[PDB]
């Protein structure tokens, strides 16, 4: 059953790498979201500094 | 400082995303090659 | 035809959840992009405030 | 203010992305389990 | 073998469009990451400007 | 200026992501329709 067994193995391999691509992509999205949270924090902090400067003027 | 820690976190995430995209693309390339066997 | 019918049902289920993962991931990307648009706006506005401050100096 | 509205939009998007990633992962887990039936 | 050939063609088409969705999504992530790098640069530059302003006060 | 170039880069990326998401969704819709043939 070599041929069939091999091609079933390939089909399973394609499916599993697809699961892996999806996992990688969801993880990538999660990482960009973490960077966005940091940028958001930096931006809020800079805004507070700027507001103080505007008052001090 | 809080600013320095944000910077350090940002740098580490830059690196993780680079590795993650490289892995995603490598897995995609594998699945295509296998599928076209 | 129970066995075969069941496993065809599973195959369809795997395919459909894959469509759903893809839909979720595209939607997630679209959401991060919306946050990026907001951050970009906040950043541009802060830059304008900072420019005025530099002139006022 | 325009700044307050941006903030409110940002918070709502934080929540939508959290739910969206959770749904994506749950759908991925379902497909793997079904595939390994 | 028309029926079978057609449905095998459809199966291949589904698989290939899946590869394309994955490629599009990885590329999209890569693009958002590039925007994040720019925002990060803009934010760092604005912070430096703000720091100078705080000293000048 | 460096700021103007960032702005120009940001605008071009906004456009590329729009096209990329549209293509992703169109490819997804094609695969679903084909699968449901």
């Amino acid at each position: 059953s070599t041929e069939n067994l091999y091609f079933q193995s390939n089909a399973d391999s394609v499916q599993n790498h697809t699961f892996e691509v999806e996992n990688n992509t969801i993880n990538g999205l999660e990482l960009t979201e973490e960077q966005v949270h940091i940028l958001y924090a930096m931006v809020l902090q800079t805004h507070a500094d700027v507001q103080l400067l505007k008052e001090q003027q | 400082t809080q600013w320095d820690d944000w910077v350090d976190k940002m740098e580490n995430l830059n690196h993780d995303i680079l590795t993650t995209l490289h892995t995603a693309r490598n897995n995609l390339e594998q699945s295509m090659i296998t599928f076209n066997t």
